[PDB]
RNA sequence: UAAAGCGAAUGAUUAGAGGUCUUGGGGCCGAAACGAUCUCAACCUAUUCUCAAACUUUAAAUGGGUAAGAAGCCCGGCUC
RNA sequence: UGGGGCGGUACACCUGUCAAACGGUAACGCAGGUGUCCUAAGGCGAGCUCAGGGAGGACAGAAACCUCCCGUGGAGCAGAA
RNA sequence: GUCUACGGCCAUACCACCCUGAACGCGCCCGAUCUCGUCUGAUCUCGGAAGCUAAGCAGGGUCGGGCCUGGUUAGUACUUGGAUGGGAGACCGCCUGGGAAUACCGGGUGCUGUAGGCUU
């Protein structure tokens, strides 16, 4: 036999980690580097544009760090695009670009910077960045909080970056992780970036398979088929989506129905009951042992 | 040992010395250097003692009380100082008094376990208590 | 003769407590220090960069300068008979706001409140602190039963 | 009514050929797997020197290869067929895996190469189930619970159910 | 630091209990054999006697600092 | 310089204790180290997680290679701690 | 009632094992055409949404271990200052003030900030 590791001593000496290190979600090292201000700033906020891509969504938030717990100035989600006529592809690069456009215009709408700071309207895909205006209220700036994503070539965060930047935010960035950087040659095809942004990558995959074999097409693209989505319609769909967003991005909340009020969960068991169980078990055991003998 | 062997026979007691000597004592030897750099080599061990600390203990029956006494009184002459010979209230080498002991063992609070004895509390899981009474 | 090394006799001072090793909670960094704010010092082993010298450990002073990540701070060190106010550059992690001054400032604010009121009335409210007085006379109702008689127990030798 | 989410599958097969030497023996035994699988195996080297057996620290000794899926099922089928569908008890581990080792691959059926030579090799089957990569994904790790673990007994009865494969003591 | 602690870490250290092989030395009916057989060995689990200037979770008394208002509080407004 | 001499270097340096709970403190007192090494064993970023033990598998054996499980650091970070 | 994203304090929140989870989410889930990376599309990257809560997660459970908090231990040990106090010495008692720690016996098992969901 061998020594049991997990004794009392072990648990006494055992340090606990933070809640968000146990759940595996938050990296505190990077949080530290990202978030504090220089002391000579004195209470001047350091904004950060968080981006959290889920299984079936892409959330983009803005946050600044107070001691009580990081305050959100404004927040968007993907599932509002059915209102603006986008039924599917909510975790594609295009819907990332869309979400960045919302975040930008909703924020600028609150701060009263609507006629000023339009940005890139024509989606060429080359480099655009917001020059500050002389004699006017300066540009918004915030630093990117990728979080845990491996900052690899072709990521929906940097898609959302290109979108939100064109919406007009002063985020510093290179174009190196945008799709286009040939690893050998090191040049950037922005038009190919356009292609991914407009969604030809999906159309071309669905044609290649429809040509190849119809059955995979039917297994893969069910809701696409149901909703009568086609290669030709997709581009103008996303383009109208841009125009609708630019015009009226703001969110109106839903009316709360009076709640039914029922407890699905089981409440915690009181003292007297806990005291009773072992009494019944011992008495019942003694009389049952009489049954055995 | 010698006295108890002569008196109460080969199997009527258990002596237990309770003082392990850890302190090391030094010695300063003089072999012409003199007194300079004089820090000693090890001569040997010895055990430090506070007031009220037990040196020896002898367990046997209460019948052979005075003979135990006479052994310890003869043993005083090897040690220095002064020491008192006190008969213990404890049942053997335990921390539990003799009057309430048999009641406690009958109701199975304490359980013999060779020379030692295990105190059962109520804090464990109950299926152990079931195994005990079964 | 002993050595004049910087970390002499700091086997236990800087060692972090039990089950409190590891990462530094971010409040430390994300809290602010103004000029003239009274600040007390507490060394910390994790960050070796910018540790104050052990002598200044415990000492509390006021902040004369600020940089990106640090504060110069004035302390009164005693040397052989004269004291020297002297200034040390400390990175923030080794620092706390000493809360001694806040209760006094609460009392000034309380007096200006208590003076604005009870001004028109003309009642003369005691502003000053008045030291712990001799307790006044009072009645002890022995309702019924009598005092329990304590007796010194007789000696008995356990050992 | 048991759930479809416990269809007991194979995660991976782990081949290795520890010849214990560098150079010509090795490059040829690596090329044998090259002939079998059509894919480049990985050379592992030693932690430290042992002069009795004649190996030094950091010496490229062995070669190994991971395999997953149908290609693995096929090669497993041939291997067991050579082992005539019967194993021992001691072959099964407590974590629910198992393995075995043919003394030489030529036994499998593949022609001998004079230049390459003959080589024994060593199979090892890591079974799994749906819902094991939680512990190995980054974003939110987590232990997989008690029921979902694969027992030694349940792997034995599963092999016994599948191929009517007998298990013998040892 | 004194103390206290080792049924809590580290480091020494005495004593008997229960285990099966996690292995082994002497036998004895056994050729041997994890059959058994007496054993006695180390390991594992609950206990028990004793310790620490260069071990410590705990942890005092005495002490060392800082503050106890005009150099302060509260209003109105310029400059960068 | 516990007479000088012969012997040590306590003649400049560093860690722990002696130190009497801020800091500061002595003896040819104690236990010990130094007169170097580095093209990276320095600098950024990413990705990996160690010591030890258990059960399995041709040659393979107490000890060679692969695999699962436990693993608050019991390893390691050139060197004294 | 309860959840998601981002959090502060960092075990009353950990570990082990058993039971139950309406709705949307969270998850698992099916593929490799393009971007990307592999011994291996398992991990990482990307395109889907037929199936399922089995696991994860949540809540509850355990005369559970632990951790946190109380009483007891104890006005004991120890200690600031005093005396033509004792005692052959070791050491000890008194006045004046400060005052602990295990075993043992009880009790507890996350608090909460912003924005946005479900019960339309
Ligand atoms: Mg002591
Ligand atoms: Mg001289
Ligand atoms: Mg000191
Ligand atoms: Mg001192
Ligand atoms: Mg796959
Ligand atoms: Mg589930
Ligand atoms: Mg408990």
């Amino acid at each position: 036999f061998v020594k049991v590791v997990k004794n009392k001593a072990y648990f006494k000496r055992y340090q606990v980690k933070f809640r968000r290190r146990r759940e595996g979600k938050t990296d505190y090292y990077a949080r530290k580097r990202l978030v504090i201000q220089d002391k000579n700033k004195y209470n001047t906020p350091k904004y950060r544009m968080i981006v959290r891509v889920t299984n079936r969504d892409i959330i983009c938030q803005i946050a600044y760090a107070r001691i009580e717990g990081d305050m959100i100035v404004c927040a968007a989600y993907a599932h509002e695009l059915p209102k603006y006529g986008v039924k599917v592809g909510l975790t594609n690069y295009a819907a990332a670009y869309c979400t960045g456009l919302l975040l930008a215009r909703r924020l600028l709408n609150r701060f009263g910077m609507d006629k000023i700071y339009e940005g890139q309207v024509e989606v060429t895909g080359d480099e655009y960045n917001v020059e500050s205006i002389d004699g006017q209220p300066g540009a918004f700036t915030c630093y990117l909080d990728a979080g845990l994503a491996r900052t690899t070539t072709g990521n929906k965060v940097f898609g959302a970056l290109k979108g939100a930047v064109d919406g007009g935010l002063s985020i510093p960035h290179s174009t190196k992780r945008f799709p286009g950087y040939d690893s050998e040659s090191k040049e950037f095809n922005a038009e190919v970036h356009r292609k991914h942004i407009m969604g030809q990558n999906v159309a071309d995959y669905m044609r290649y398979l429809m040509e190849e074999d119809e059955d995979a097409y039917k297994k893969q693209f069910s809701q696409y088929i149901k909703n009568n989505v086609t290669p030709d319609m997709m581009e103008e769909m996303y383009k109208k989506a841009h125009a609708a967003i630019r015009e009226n991005p703001v969110y109106e909340k839903k009316p709360k129905r009076e709640v039914k009020k029922k407890r699905w969960n089981r409440p915690k068991m009181s003292l007297a009951q806990k005291k009773d169980r072992v009494a019944q078990k011992k008495a019942s055991f003694l009389r049952a042992q009489e049954r055995a003998a | 040992n010698k006295y108890m062997v002569k008196s109460c026979g080969k199997d009527g007691f258990h002596i237990r010395v309770r003082l392990h000597p850890f302190h090391v004592i030094r010695i300063n030897k003089m072999l012409q250097t003199g007194m300079r750099g004089a820090f000693g080599k090890p001569q040997g061990t010895v055990a430090r003692v506070h007031i009220g600390q037990v040196i020896m203990s002898i367990r046997t029956k209460l019948q052979n009380k005075e003979h135990v006494v006479e052994a310890l009184r003869r043993a005083k002459f090897k040690f220095p100082g002064r020491q008192k010979i006190h008969i213990s209230k404890k049942w053997g080498f335990t921390k539990f008094n003799a009057d309430e002991f048999e009641d406690m063992v009958a109701e199975k609070r304490l359980i013999p376990d060779g020379c030692g004895v295990k105190y059962i509390p109520n804090r464990g899981p109950l299926d152990k208590w079931r195994a005990l009474h079964s | 003769t002993n050595t004049k090394g910087k970390r002499r006799g700091t086997r236990y001072m800087f060692s972090r407590p039990f089950r409190k090793h590891g990462v530094v909670p971010l409040a430390t960094y994300m809290r602010i220090y103004k000029k003239g704010d009274i600040v007390d010092i507490k060394g910390m082993g994790t960050v070796q960069k910018g540790m104050p010298h052990k002598c200044y450990h415990g000492k509390t002073g006021r902040v004369y300068n600020v940089t990106q990540h640090a504060v110069g701070i004035v302390v009164n060190k005693q040397v052989k008979g004269k004291i020297l106010a002297k200034r040390i550059n400390v990175r923030i992690e080794h620092i706390k706001h000493s809360k001694s001054r806040d209760s006094f400032l609460k009392r000034v604010k309380e007096n200006d409140q208590k003076k604005k009121e009870a001004k028109e009335k003309g009642t003369w409210v005691q502003l000053k602190r008045q030291p712990a007085p001799p307790r006044e006379a009072h009645f002890v109702r022995t309702n019924g039963k009598e005092p329990e008689l304590l007796e010194p127990i007789p000696y008995e030798f356990m050992a | 009514k048991e759930n479809p989410m416990r269809e007991l599958r194979i995660r991976k097969l782990c081949l290795n050929i520890c010849v214990g030497e560098s150079g010509d023996r090795l490059t040829r035994a690596a090329k044998v797997l090259e002939q079998l699988t059509g894919q480049t195996p990985v050379f592992s080297k030693a932690r430290y020197t042992v002069r009795s057996f004649g190996i030094r620290r950091n010496e490229k000794i062995a070669v190994h290869c991971t395999v997953r899926g149908a290609k693995a099922e096929e090669i497993l089928e041939k291997g067991l067929k050579v082992r005539e569908y019967e194993l021992r008890k001691n072959n099964f581990s407590d974590t629910g895996n198992f393995g075995f080792g043919i003394q030489e691959h030529i036994d499998l059926g593949i022609k001998y190469d004079p230049s390459i030579g003959i080589y024994g090799l060593d199979f090892y089957v890591v079974l799994g189930r749906p819902g094991f990569s939680i512990a190995d994904k980054k974003r939110r790790t987590g232990c997989i619970g008690a029921k979902h673990r694969i027992s030694k007994e349940e792997a034995m009865r599963w092999f016994q159910q599948k191929y009517d494969g007998i298990i013998l003591p040892g």
